[PDB]
């Protein structure tokens, strides 16, 4: 019954107004790109639409004709069609209604679930902050990957970039980034809430479809956008989504809160980018990517800031992730990206396979901001474990005195520490007091494959027990000598109870 | 509800005969097991939106 | 024990040497194969971009 | 195609991480025996 | 003039005079921006069109949009009033502290100086760094280039020579950022206020700014060098006085030229590079000298796509410096910093007559002692240490030992290693190594000379290592 009135109550708000608009005629369509004739006054990178409803851009502005790429299916429109121009450049929903929503490159829902109710537009083309705005980075990131939060962090406004091959854990390091947040987005504090944005460019709908069902069962859309350019978008949709996704978070850095974008994949975006320059005729450049592919990336990537507090104090993290073929990382976007990027999170096979997950590489993996951007206690403890393992790194590629054997020992003892497995990111205090039990020699006599079963039982058993220290730890933000004390205590009466 | 009573472990193992260890073992590796599902079990079943 | 130490040393570093030597040529007709195709994408490139204008 | 010199630790294969390794164990090695004497030296100088 | 523009492509704007033409490299501006959208001429295409580069965003404009022509290419403001400021390619000030009140504006592109102002002396700049000061030793007002992929210590490096050499330099500097992170131009901007160079208050600031980061199109980028250049040599003209002229990186010159390039109708070069590399990299390099007028000390760096040094860019700006520093990924990898490269670096004073017999000396046995080390490397793959000539294991223990002292903590990478940084005088650099050469110091352990600075703190890491043990 009701149905139906819910149906009429759509058509009771109509748009009556006919209005006066500049038109053209397409004097040719094929391959995804017209050609339209007239628009005189059509600007450059405007947003015009088509007789069947259908959008697209104005990217090229010839003396003749304009050359205009669909923002969709291509069959529909036909020669001598009609483009009507809407007067406005490319731009895409904002604001907190578009939390826990699926939507395309667009801004348009894409999981039902009604439409959204933005009350404001951003341009997906603007440009990056100045020089004065910014501040330099200071809170950290938390990502729960152990590895992560003690060997390469990452702070709020930085650019990490996660690159490595196919198949090695790359879209599992953005998940738990995104999930880890829950714990402080269910918390009262404001100045530690993130909101994460996740552009998904021609990944296949399945996949999107199982990572949200992921972040749902994590309980992890109350505070996650999904823009979801997939494999049968036009070139056009995937080229554009991670600018829609960077505007999306730039509404939030630009309103003192903080956000964290994550591209997935650059190097997709980078082809639909050559699928289109090539089929506007632009001459191709190297490996046939347009000559502008770095500007594609640099000035997408520059707009992650970290807005000093005249400027709201807000924040835009992004992870990147690039794809490179059978490691070569000397790639063209692969360099490119790299050279644009602050850090780097280099996964590699032959770890995922020797055992090492996640695969990241420590020995290339970087972070400049580093010292910054670290808490206290992990900066005291990281340190030491940062050293460990440079040292055994050194002595490793074979298997005699004490010193040496011990080495080796407590190197092998930190590389089984670190690993993790998948949609389980860890609390920064419970990660501290894992890698302090372990770089405090206490793990050297156990075996080596025991490491992980003394990892999860102590973290069990701490959780329970020990919640108190964990507050302390988290409150005070350092292991202070009484903290210090109580840890070497209850890692001293574990490891023999075990 | 609960309020289990604390152990000492190191304690605990002085008191096992060598013919005895192999259950020692055994139930310190149950009560591993069932520490950690009780830990994975949350602290009250969650509310229901009736209305 | 010295006298056939050496003869085992020499022995094996002949046979040492051999297996670089068949490594090496393989290796040769790879980097042979390799440099002729990259002479060809570069040039490909350039005439694609030539032509492309 | 020719060869140059210190080229094996420029593949970064499998020999080059041996080498590297052979080569730090060893200068390890050195380089606590000559703490040792340091030591020992420096307490037999005190007087 | 007054022109109208025709079509939109990219970063590339066609517009049509119907009066006469403007003259190539002339500047033009867009009217109806709410910003100022400035184009340069790059062609004349016939029928009265001229082809252009924006030094802006070319989103909003519109065929038929009208455009005035300056008469003159882009003119920034010159002189001391610049200091202490940013500014962009067009001049214009991006420190949000108000307009730049100059009486002198320059043009942008001017000749080279001739042949017949060139000085011919040389005399070394000591800059504190040990690698730098004995292998490939710097000169007053010679062109220094610092190779290097990504993430070995160019603009660490650069840094820590502003630190040393800008902090205690009487004469003015420059430092133009081309097309690197915007987030490492607020760190300068805040390190120098912070140390003094720059004072917002008073008018005693020593440094001009100019950023054209890489938020921006090809062209702004492509021009930011030249802007920079310019106020450098009017302060070296004018001023009559010695300049320091820093650029980061001077590869981001060449990728801007080449991403128009195929836009404007040239047929691409080597690899992907614009036909005119050359010709446009000499255009600029060769501004930034030290005429018999002024002098200026010019430190570049340069990336090195992929760490291939036999890619045409940093190929062909070896060709343009007296200096190299070729900073190597694979000695930063060893935790050797800066990961100075030392076969692999190279200046043109380093001959016994201007140095000395003992500074040339010192300088090519550390880089014999390097090279027969590395020849030695091969051998080790197969035999072990175990199994050297015992006087080859006294030259891997000389090459290990040498190779650790070149490393030496900055005072800027104190976040990164927590160590405290150290200026080394030339001659305790050279006391130093001929020591480490002459075998004063074969009992040391190889660690006590790991992030040091003159060669008695390798002494005392030693002695409390052994304190210690």
């Amino acid at each position: 019954a009701e149905v139906s009135s819910i149906l009429e109550e759509r058509i009771l708000g109509a748009d009556t107004s006919v209005d006066l608009e500049e038109t053209g005629r397409v004097l040719s369509i094929g391959d995804g790109i017209a050609r339209v004739h007239g628009l005189r006054n059509v600007q450059a990178e405007e947003m015009v639409e088509f007789s069947s409803g259908l959008k697209g851009m104005s990217l090229n502005l010839e003396p003749d004709n304009v050359g205009v790429v669909v923002f969709g299916n291509d069959k529909l429109i036909k020669e001598g069609d009609i483009v009507k121009r809407t007067g406005a450049i490319v731009d895409v929903p904002v604001g907190e209604e578009l939390l826990g929503r699926v939507v395309d490159a667009l801004g348009n829902a894409i999981d039902g679930k009604g439409p959204i109710g933005s009350k404001a537009r951003r341009r997906v083309g603007l440009k990056a902050p100045g020089i004065i705005p910014r501040i330099s980075v200071r809170e950290p990131m938390q990502t729960g990957i152990k590895a992560v939060d003690s060997l390469v962090p990452i702070g709020r406004g930085q650019r990490e970039l996660i690159i490595g091959d196919r198949q090695t854990g790359k879209t599992s390091i953005a998940i738990d980034t995104i999930i880890n947040q829950k714990r402080f987005n269910d918390g009262t504090d404001e100045k530690k809430k993130l909101y994460c944005i996740y552009v998904a460019i021609g990944q296949k709908r399945s996949t999107v479809a199982q990572l949200v069902k992921r972040l749902t069962d994590a309980d992890a859309m109350k505070y996650t956008i999904v823009v979801s350019a997939t494999a049968s978008d036009a070139a056009p949709l995937q080229y554009l989504a991670p600018y829609s996704g960077c505007s999306m978070g730039e509404y939030f850095r630009d309103n003192g809160k903080h956000a964290l974008i994550i591209y997935d994949d650059l190097s997709k975006q980078a082809v639909a980018y050559r699928q289109m320059s090539l089929l506007l005729r632009r001459p191709p450049g190297r490996e046939a990517y347009p000559g502008d592919v770095f500007y594609l990336h640099s000035r997408l990537l520059e707009r992650a800031a970290k807005m000093n507090d005249a400027f709201g104090g807000g924040s835009l993290t992004a992870l990147p992730v690039i794809e490179t073929q059978a490691g070569d990382v000397s790639a063209y976007i692969p360099t490119n990206v790299i050279s644009i990027t602050d850090g780097q999170i280099f996964l590699e096979t032959e770890l995922f396979y020797k055992g090492i997950r996640p695969a990241i590489n420590v020995g290339l993996s970087v972070s400049r901001v580093g010292s910054a951007a670290q808490t206290r206690a992990m900066k005291q403890v990281a340190g030491t474990m940062k050293l460990e393992l440079a040292q055994y790194r050194e002595v490793a590629a074979f298997a005699l005195d004490a010193a040496t054997q011990q080495l080796l020992s407590r190197g092998v003892r930190l590389t089984e520490l670190l690993k993790q497995g998948q949609y389980s990111p860890m609390a920064i205090e419970e990660q501290v007091a894992v890698i302090y039990a372990g770089v405090r020699g206490y793990l050297d006599k156990l075996e080596p494959s025991k490491i992980t079963k003394f990892e999860n039982a102590f973290l069990s058993h701490v959780i329970s027990q020990h919640q108190a220290l964990l507050g302390k730890i988290r409150t005070d933000g350092k292991i202070s000598e009484e903290s210090d004390a109580k840890l070497k205590e209850i890692v001293t009466n574990f490891l023999a109870g075990f | 509800k609960l309020a289990l009573k604390t152990i000492d472990w190191v304690a605990f193992g002085e008191i096992i005969p060598r013919n005895q260890k192999a259950v020692a073992n055994s139930l310190k590796s149950w009560n591993e097991t069932l520490t950690s599902r009780l830990a994975t079990l949350p602290e009250k079943p969650p509310a229901i939106d009736w209305a | 024990s010295t006298t056939s130490e050496q003869s085992a040393r020499m022995t094996a570093m002949d046979n040492a040497s051999k297996n670089a030597s068949e490594m090496i040529d393989k290796l040769t007709l790879t980097f042979n194969r390799t440099r002729q195709a990259v002479i060809t994408k570069e040039l490909i490139e350039i005439i694609s971009g030539a032509a492309a204008l | 195609v020719r060869s140059s010199a210190g080229a094996v630790r420029d593949a970064g294969g499998a020999f080059g991480k041996r080498e590297q390794a052979e080569e730090e164990r060893y200068f390890r090695a050195r380089a606590k025996e000559q703490l040792a004497a340091l030591k020992k030296h420096h307490e037999n100088e005190i007087s | 003039t007054t022109g109208r523009i025709v079509a939109v492509i990219g970063a590339v704007v066609d517009v049509q005079f119907d009066e006469g033409l403007p003259p190539i490299l002339n500047a033009l501006e867009v009217q109806g921006r709410e910003t100022r959208l400035v184009l340069e001429v790059a062609q004349h295409l016939g029928e009265s069109t001229v082809r252009t580069i924006a030094m802006d965003g070319t989103e909003g404009l519109v065929r038929g949009q009208k455009v005035l022509d300056s008469g003159a290419p882009i003119r920034i403001p010159v002189g001391p009033e610049t200091l202490g400021r940013i500014m962009n390619v067009i001049g214009e000030p991006i420190d949000e502290r108000g307009p730049i009140k100059t009486k002198q504006f320059a043009a942008i592109h001017a000749e080279a100086p001739e042949f017949v102002e060139m000085s011919v002396e040389q005399e070394i700049l000591v800059t504190g760094i040990k690698v730098v000061d004995l292998l490939a030793p710097y000169a007053k007002g010679g062109k220094i280039g610092l190779f290097g992929g990504a993430g070995v210590g160019k603009t660490v490096l650069i840094m820590e020579l502003i630190n040393n050499v800008a902090k205690a330099h009487g004469g003015y500097s420059v430092f133009a950022g081309v097309g690197e992170r915007t987030r490492e131009g607020n760190d300068l901007y805040h390190e120098m206020i912070e140390s003094g160079v720059i004072n917002l208050k008073d008018a005693t600031s020593k440094v001009a700014l100019v950023y054209g980061q890489m938020n921006e199109p090809p062209g702004a980028r492509a021009r930011v060098a030249l802007t920079g250049l310019t106020v450098a040599e009017y302060f070296r003209d004018q001023e009559g006085q010695d300049v320091l002229l820093f650029i980061d990186n001077i590869f981001r010159f060449t990728q801007a030229g080449s991403e128009v390039s195929a836009l404007l109708g040239r047929i691409p070069s080597a690899v992907g590079y614009q036909p005119t590399l050359a010709t446009d990299m000499g255009t600029m390099q060769e501004r930034i000298t030290t005429t018999k007028k002024g002098s200026i000390t010019s430190v570049q760096a340069i990336y090195v796509p992929a760490d291939d040094l036999t890619d045409p860019a940093p190929a062909t700006t070896f060709a343009h410096l007296d200096a190299t520093t070729v900073l190597s990924r694979a000695i930063a990898e060893l935790g050797i910093y800066p990961a100075v490269d030392p076969l692999d670096s190279t200046s043109r004073i380093m001959d016994p007559n201007i140095v000395g017999s003992e500074h040339y000396d010192v300088a090519r046995g550390v880089q014999k002692i390097l090279q027969d080390y590395k020849s030695l490397q091969d051998i080790i793959a197969i035999l072990g240490m175990d199994e050297l000539s015992e006087e080859d294991k006294l030259t891997v223990s000389r090459a290990r030992k040498i190779q650790r002292f070149l490393s030496q903590p900055f005072q800027v990478a104190e976040v990164f290693t927590g160590h405290l940084g150290k200026l080394v005088p030339l001659k305790e650099t050279i006391k130093g190594f001929q020591q480490i050469l002459a075998g004063e110091y074969d009992h040391l352990p190889e660690q006590a000379f790991y992030m040091v600075g003159p060669i008695e703190e390798a002494v005392a890491k030693a002695d409390k290592l052994a304190e210690e043990h």
